[PDB]
């Protein structure tokens, strides 16, 4: 899973 | 509202212990509150409500996801017939889900977007728009998914747009905004080539303008840079 | 009862759902749900039922650590008076974990213990009885304080005895009860060489027994036995 | 903190 912030 | 009650300086301090405790729920809700006194929210404030949220938000998705893995499986070709608990559980989590993305989306429909003139408040509150839609993108399956994930686009691209014009390509919103967006068009919108270009693209375009940062700038802007790499080796 | 129109094998597979999620609370909802249906609990639902409520206080009691740590550091001299909201908001946590601690002897009381007959039933009810009570002596500092301990030591001694006249020395019912109630000793009865002697003649009888075990039940043994070798090197 | 079950 991509990471987001 | 369960805390109309409680002053709003109060809701902040607990909003900041809860954190401390690793207490994300009751965090969200004394940060609910907060926004509900009707002042606009200063940075540290936005930052406490976005934790918060954050938090809550994403055990919410790692327990959906666990689940509709178990209910894939369940349908597979030579699966035991097991009845229908894990689909009703899955929609008892996917819910409850929901109900938290409505929340944040009515915090920032009333009224904290409409209120925020300045560029930094302005896109960050667009991004937690656009967040709040992703994820109930993430579990739509019916007739508004498509419109459920042009509104988390429209919300990106306004707060893009801001982002811009407005700031340096190396402030730490406006990369954190291109982050998530890159991962929307990846994840959500079927759109690989523009998530990675976005990132690329952004991620040069602060690594041109380091130049001009002081050192707690500059540790800020590479922490996200290295996170838009990661999600380039991830997809490249 | 909201668990009330729900099959009792639809609540235990909603459980095993809820922790495969990592969702604590609402296992601890679905297994009080399968209580409340009236039936002896299985060896696999008491330890659903245990494990949910484990965890649920668990977190309940690292969140109080925290706040308390905060509150009584705000009481030293030097400190600048900051208002109520430490000691309200630890107060929230400890009446939500004493209403949990509450919940569950509650359904320890009415009526699992008075129906469970077989000694690894009945030692395993009354340790979660000493183990709930020991969890309300952590925070209670008031005129009932020595009635909740010796509540948590009366259920603990009552297992204890069961569980030596009963059970194996290798019996992992029996090992943990009495690393629980070492620790009772330890830290809530302030009898650290009760503690201590408690573990040390555990371990040995334990260990005088493992040789009649299988590899499977030699390995659940062993690992609690380091549990009480592992508080026996903190408090030695 | 010491160790339970
Ligand atoms: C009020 C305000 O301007 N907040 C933005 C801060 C920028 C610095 N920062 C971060 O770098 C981390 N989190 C976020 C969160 C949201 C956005 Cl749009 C950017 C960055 C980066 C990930 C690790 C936690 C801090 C906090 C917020
Ligand atoms: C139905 C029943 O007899 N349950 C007791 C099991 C014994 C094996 N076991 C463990 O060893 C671990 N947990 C517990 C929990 C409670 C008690 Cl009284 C003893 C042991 C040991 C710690 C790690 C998790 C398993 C599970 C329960
Ligand atoms: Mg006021
Ligand atoms: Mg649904
Ligand atoms: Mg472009
Ligand atoms: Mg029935
Ligand atoms: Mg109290
Ligand atoms: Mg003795």
């Amino acid at each position: 899973f991509p990471a987001t912030v | 509202g369960a805390m109309g009650s409680m002053e709003r300086a109060s809701l902040i301090q607990k909003a900041k212990l809860a954190e401390q405790a690793e207490r994300y729920e009751d965090m969200a809700a004394f940060m609910k509150g907060a926004v509900e006194k009707g002042e606009e929210l200063s940075c540290e404030e936005r930052n406490l409500l976005s934790v918060a949220y954050k938090n809550v938000v994403g055990g919410q998705r790692a327990a959906w996801r666990v689940l509709s893995s178990i209910e894939q499986k369940s349908n597979e070709e030579g699966s035991e017939e097991k009845g229908p608990e894990v689909r009703e559980y899955r929609e008892k989590v996917e819910t409850e889900l929901q109900g938290v993305c409505d929340t944040v989306l009515g915090l920032l429909d009333s009224h904290l977007i409409k209120e925020a003139g300045d560029a930094e408040s302005r896109v960050f509150y667009l991004k937690m728009k656009g967040d709040y839609y992703r994820y109930l993108a993430e579990v739509a399956t019916g007739d508004d998914k498509k419109r459920i994930i042009d509104s988390a686009r429209s919300a990106y691209q306004e707060a893009m747009d801001i982002s811009k014009k407005e700031m340096p390509p190396t402030n730490p919103i406006r990369l954190g905004l291109a982050l998530n967006f890159s991962v929307f068009h990846y994840e959500i919108a079927n759109s690989p080539e523009e998530a990675i270009s976005l990132a690329k693209t952004t991620f040069d375009e602060a690594m041109a303008d380091l130049h001009t940062l002081s050192e707690d700038s500059y540790k800020d802007s590479t922490l996200i840079m290295q996170l838009l790499r990661d999600n380039l080796t991830l997809w490249t």
